[PDB]
């Protein structure tokens, strides 16, 4: 996507908020911002905190949401505004109302403006609101699985990358991450121990899309084979792109 | 046997 060093650039935690709702999100020296959100069906509810580290009163401070077209017909969000003087010391919440209409891979930006000592600040971070959020874990036994996983038969619903893995494989973790991810960890469905299948449906407002996934480990190569098979070609590349950089 | 193809 974007070249160049990827510091005091607007996406530095993006990637920490894909399988886990709290925390962190941005923090400079004036500012932290915090969030805490919760989904349901294609639902969710992002609180997000201002936390004003100085001893000084905030002023003018300003959130705003920013989409890009394709993705404003994807997503839709809504929020209250915040009160604008932030005491020092002091932390202020936010809420941020979520409702996915169709499939989306972009990422709203959260733009934060505001006067501190009488100066201009501004600041735009990725707010982490990704496809798999709108997860509704699908239990369901071996059988069912491979049942589903075989009535694909469009090639362009299957999408598959191999590379390079990032972060340990360690299996508690992972786990963790794929069921952080949204989707159900079916356990004992590939014959494969090593292998993770994971079994959900995306539920956005105009589609409902089954998707089934497996993570195949390569444990030599420290690579990882992610297939996702979907009932959309487009659902299939983006969740391939968000829980390809996982793990 | 594999279940997967």
């Amino acid at each position: 996507g974007s070249p160049g060093i990827r510091l005091g650039s607007s996406e530095d935690n993006f990637a920490r908020f894909v399988c886990k709702n709290n925390g962190v999100l941005f923090e400079n020296q004036l500012l932290q911002i915090g969030l805490k959100s919760e989904f349901r069906q294609n639902l969710g509810r992002m609180f997000i905190f201002y936390g004003n580290k100085t001893s000084t009163q905030f002023l003018n401070f300003t959130p705003t949401l920013i989409c890009a077209d394709d993705l404003q017909t994807n997503l839709n969000l809504q929020t209250k505004p915040v009160d604008p003087t932030v005491d020092g010391g002091a932390q202020v919440q936010q809420v941020v109302n979520i409702e996915c209409i169709s499939d989306f891979t972009e990422a709203p930006v959260l733009n934060i403006q505001f006067r501190y000592g009488g100066t201009f600040q501004n600041v735009s971070v990725k707010l982490p609101i990704t496809l798999n959020k709108f997860f509704q874990p699908t239990e369901m036994a071996s059988q069912d699985f491979f049942q589903r996983w075989k009535q694909l038969s469009n090639p362009q619903q299957e999408v598959q990358n191999i590379f390079k893995a990032k972060h340990p494989m360690d299996t508690e973790i992972t786990k963790a991450k794929i069921i952080g991810f949204g989707s159900a960890l079916l356990e004992e469905v590939d014959p494969n121990p090593a292998n993770f299948v994971g079994a959900g449906i995306i539920h956005t407002k105009t589609t409902q899309i089954g998707c089934l996934l497996r993570l195949e480990p390569n444990l030599q190569a420290q690579m990882y084979r992610l297939t996702l098979r979907t009932s959309k070609d487009t659902v299939s590349q983006r969740l391939c792109e968000l829980l390809s950089e996982q793990f | 046997s594999d279940p997967f193809k």
